[PDB]
């Protein structure tokens, strides 16, 4: 936190819900589908976690 | 009187293969004709094909009829007569035994000695000897000395490893002490499976398409090493491990060791997963018990 | 979920308009099997209680 990079925009409220599998599909970045992690040169598998 | 396990002592043998292939080449045109350097023997040698569990080969079907008398006496040496003086011109650059040895091949005699028997360097000769006196001995199951003999021969600043089966076998053989055939197997695929022509027919390969061999016996014979046990989870995790899609046998690896792991949902998940892998593996050049033989061993799982 | 969706693969591979009945009772033993270990999967995250 510093004095000299102020904020302008301030949060006034949090609302608790449900996130639909249409927005999560659109937000996503990658869909996951190996179960996998890394190969044998220690690079993430692509498609995975 | 065995073959040696060295480089063949070179110039006389490498002219000869050029004079040996570029008379092929003129005899082989006109030939064509009639019908209608390293380089010129690459191109030669190139354009050119190059109840128990039997790696069947394939049979008489599907081949084309006939032919009928192509070469008479008068015919064949028109085809002769012209690339024979051809070979006269390099003829006379090449030496005199080499010259020799282009005319009885060329009648089509046979020569009577070797490139062993005729093969001169100290070092050579006696790499000659090491590895002889090594195959002799693995054959003679005389693992100790043929293990003093392997150990003396890889120390030789000359000897890449055709050898490894020697040892696989060797030290499999042997029981004596050291990292054993398994640890030398895995570790030629640890080493040879990442960039980090004459001596090569199948049984020593390179890792674009099949290194066949050394790979698939440390394969099964891993897994007879779990014969040892009923490790399983590690074999078919370094089966998962590596991406070289054109297998399928190690699709029946995997649902072996899912059968073998099935020997309680759990177990459950172990048979659909052997049911998965089974198809998965009738995705390719098939393995195949009736397997409905497989699927009854799963139903005396299923009880 | 890789492995529903080759249950799921094989499943439509009928007709069984030809078909006879019974694989419809190994079918579903396949299914409520897949359903009961990925709900308790998540169960146990949500929560390993
Ligand atoms: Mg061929």
């Amino acid at each position: 936190m510093d004095i000299s990079k102020p904020v302008g925009s301030e949060i006034t409220s949090v609302d608790f819900g449900i996130l639909t599998a249409k927005e999560i599909r659109n937000l996503s970045a990658k869909q996951i589908t190996n179960p996998t992690v890394l190969d044998n040169l220690g690079h993430p598998v692509s498609g995975g976690l | 009187m065995f073959e040696v396990p060295i480089t063949l002592t070179n110039r006389k043998f490498a002219q000869r293969r050029k004079l040996k292939y570029q008379y092929i080449n003129y005899i082989s045109r006109r030939f064509d004709r009639i019908s209608k350097q390293q380089k010129k023997r690459r191109r030669e040698r190139h354009w050119r094909s190059v109840s128990f569990e039997i790696w069947r080969t394939v049979s008489s079907q599907n081949k084309q009829p006939i032919n009928k008398q192509k070469m008479t006496y008068h015919n064949f040496k028109k085809i002769e007569k012209i690339p024979l003086r051809k070979m006269e011109i390099p003829l006379l650059h090449c030496t005199k035994e080499n010259k020799l040895y282009f005319q009885s091949i060329s009648r089509g005699l046979e020569p009577l000695k070797t490139s062993t028997s005729e093969v001169r360097n100290y070092r050579t000769r006696h790499i000659v000897t090491l590895t002889d006196l090594l195959h002799l001995n693995v054959s003679r199951h005389n693992w100790s000395l043929a293990y003093k003999i392997f150990a003396t021969l890889i120390r030789i600043p000359g000897v890449q490893i055709k050898s490894l089966w020697g040892i696989g076998v060797e030290i499999l053989d042997n029981l004596s002490n050291s990292s054993s055939g398994l640890d030398f197997l895995q570790w030629m695929c640890q080493i040879y499976s990442s960039k980090s022509r004459s001596i090569v027919p199948p049984f020593q390969t390179g890792s674009r398409t099949h290194t066949a061999k050394f790979a698939i016996t440390y394969l099964w014979s891993s897994l007879i090493n779990c014969q040892k046990s009923m490790l399983i989870d590690k074999i078919s995790e370094w089966v998962l491990t590596p991406p070289f899609m054109e297998d399928a046998e190690v699709w029946f690896i995997y649902a072996s060791c899912h059968l073998l792991k099935a020997d309680i949902n759990q177990v459950i998940k172990h048979i659909h997963y052997v049911r998965t892998f089974l198809k998965i593996c009738l995705d390719k050049g098939g393995f195949a018990v009736p397997s409905r033989l497989i699927e009854n061993q799963l139903k005396s799982f299923e009880s | 979920s890789l492995l529903i969706r080759d249950l799921n693969d094989d499943l439509s591979k009928l007709q069984k308009d030809k078909v006879s009945l019974e694989d419809r009772r190994v079918i579903f033993s396949r299914l409520m099997n897949a359903f009961v270990t990925i709900q308790n999967d998540v169960n146990a995250f949500i929560d390993s209680t």
